[PDB]
């Protein structure tokens, strides 16, 4: 899982 | 639809990544947060939802030197506290 | 829907982290723009601009640069660039 | 607009 997806689940 | 108005250390980060304006969404500010933090290399190369920010603007935002993406309450805790609702 | 990059843009995602050959297609929007952000190739002002000169990206587009508005040039060069499995 | 959400909008 990238950082990009686990910031996407607080935007 | 809620306008926030970030307070000026958390307005420093967001200006530090192109941000040009003092009003901004929740939504936006957390694209913006999430920029930041890829920009300036802070998430963990292996275990990509840990984020180190020791020597950073961000660890001082925090009050923490590192934390975890997955800790929503704690993110929503620190923006909502920097940030001014209109 | 699984995908499996080709190699230039396989080299381009493990560049930020990723460990498999094969994706979803969200997985693989999802580091490219990781990668996007992390190689600081949008323009400051008009952050919808990619630079792409000398970087692995220009290869893949083909081009120095691209609109992120442009979304069906997007998906032309992801498709380009990966085998639907 | 930032990046990230010009980006959001093909992830």
């Amino acid at each position: 899982t990238s950082f990009a997806e686990y910031w996407a689940x607080x935007p | 639809e809620t306008l926030v108005r970030p307070k000026p250390l958390l307005l420093k980060l967001l200006k530090s990544v192109g941000a040009q304006k003092d009003t901004y969404t929740m939504k936006e500010v957390l694209f913006y947060l999430g920029q930041y933090i890829m920009t300036k290399r802070l998430y963990d190369e292996k275990q990509q939802h840990i984020v180190y920010c020791s020597n950073d603007l961000l660890g001082d935002l925090f009050g923490a030197p590192s934390f975890s993406v997955k800790e929503h309450r704690k993110i929503y805790t620190m923006i909502y506290r920097n940030l001014v609702v209109v």
